[PDB]
């Protein structure tokens, strides 16, 4: 990352582009509830945090680790974009969430 | 795993823990002697992972309560970090009020004493230890960072060790073979 | 736990084992490079315990097969003992035909390597280790003798490491945030 | 080895064992039909530090349930003398200071 864009811009980021590498474990009733809230009161749902990482060959890679239930709600609503904050990050920050499953990002 | 040896007493420890109430209290694994303790590590306090794992042990503390058991969690982050994490509402990316103590291990020694510190990072793997009422280590589970632990499987283990614990208050059957014990 | 550390390669072993077909083979953990491995220890061969676990693992071997994982059982018994226990039918206590191989640890160095030896009676504790296709170790579970292991839990674990694995074959997203992309106010 | 008619209530079954009910029901079935096609269980005979008579049961998991699901007072069993180290293999840190 040559740049930085601080300290709080919000973007409509495509679900088709989010890597969600961690096994979700979801309270379905909470998912079912968040769905009602996004449909009818979307501004009251705070945006998720998305890690933006540069690949060795300059590829853009976007990780989502949090807002598990928000994400699922959005998947239930079949939206193609979710409000996110983009947090620029390194590889070594991944290995903290990924351990030996940490890929070699091209 | 580290010093922790199954069948042998559990590697004692004494650290400052954030209790369910909001207050600090220096405590030790001895203090729970007389209860089965489930003791579990987790990597960091302001994870970008939805902490659904810890929330799950906290949420279901009554299930453990009903089994004369005390769930304690732990990380390398400071006790002030813990506080702050409990005082950040779940939805804002936090813990909210917690039903289970949280140990802090900034010297990374309790992690080391359990064999669950990964040198590279200076943090704990998702390790979990089930100790009995007589302070003996009874089972060890350690997970690479990506995968979580089941509350259901922890309960299932706890109950099972209690089941066999609960025999052995047994005594001579007042029975003897034989005959007329022998079978045609 | 022995020289088994998470993030590090599995402690390799070579030992002689009984295979699903009956014949001895002489195998090593390395033959399995390229698959997940579920490697578990049991106390010993002719337990007056009806062998709930090994049988249950041998019984859902297919489910492990489609997760590209191999289940292997170990115990400090001779492979003669393993062979003997396999041919003993399940009605009169035995294992019966296994769908999974059975390693023999007579010198007991594998147990130590994996940090699961009961020094006093010289048998293994009920250990289970998950090693990935690259021979790395992902998870350690050890139980004191009286408490068995759950097949569903093992599956849930393998599926979760593989979930995380597979998600690391990803291609540059070809997309970037920009002023075009801001969610206003 | 002599086969003994041991009372189900004498047997210490300290192992948490989850049973396939189908296995059990098949055994109850066969028993009432052909009780002598069902082989006897093994029962660990252990003497404690004193006179102490204890009889454990670890095998015949599905066979025990079959017999207790029926009314049965006794179950056919083979008796096996054993140490306490023998026992330690089964119970680990849950082995009792038997007397």
């Amino acid at each position: 990352s040559i740049h930085s864009g601080r300290i709080a811009a919000v973007h409509n980021v495509p679900l088709s582009v989010l890597i969600r590498p961690l096994p979700s474990v979801l309270d379905p009733a909470k998912v079912q509830s968040l769905v009602d809230t996004i449909r009818e009161d979307p501004d009251s749902v705070p945006p998720i945090d998305v890690l933006w990482i540069k690949g060795a060959q300059g590829g853009d890679y976007f990780y989502s680790f949090g807002g598990c239930h928000r994400y699922a709600a959005y998947q239930q609503l079949q939206r193609e974009t979710i409000p996110a904050k983009l947090v620029q990050s390194t590889l070594s920050d991944l290995r903290v969430y990924l351990g030996a499953s940490t890929p070699d990002l091209q | 795993s580290g010093n922790a040896k199954i069948g042998h007493p559990a590697p004692n420890f004494k650290a400052t823990a954030v209790m369910p109430d909001g207050q600090f209290k220096d405590i030790s694994l001895s203090d729970y002697k007389g209860k089965y303790v489930v003791f579990f590590f987790y990597p960091l306090d302001f994870t970008f992972v939805c902490p659904t794992e810890i929330i799950a042990f906290s949420d279901r503390a009554e299930e453990f309560k009903k089994l004369n058991s005390q769930v304690i969690g732990a990380s390398v982050d400071s006790h002030f970090e813990h506080l702050a994490w409990v005082n950040t509402p779940k939805k804002q990316g936090g813990l909210g009020p917690m039903n289970i103590p949280l140990v802090s291990d900034p010297k990374r020694t309790i992690a080391q004493d359990y064999g669950v510190l990964k040198a590279d990072e200076g943090i704990s793997f998702r390790g979990l230890f089930i100790i009995d009422d007589k302070g003996i280590l009874r089972q060890i589970t350690v997970n690479d960072l990506p995968v979580g632990r089941s509350v259901d499987e922890t309960l299932r283990l706890v109950q099972a060790f209690q089941f066999t614990d609960k025999h052995g208050e047994v005594s001579p059957a007042g029975w003897k073979p034989g005959s007329d014990t022998i079978k045609p």
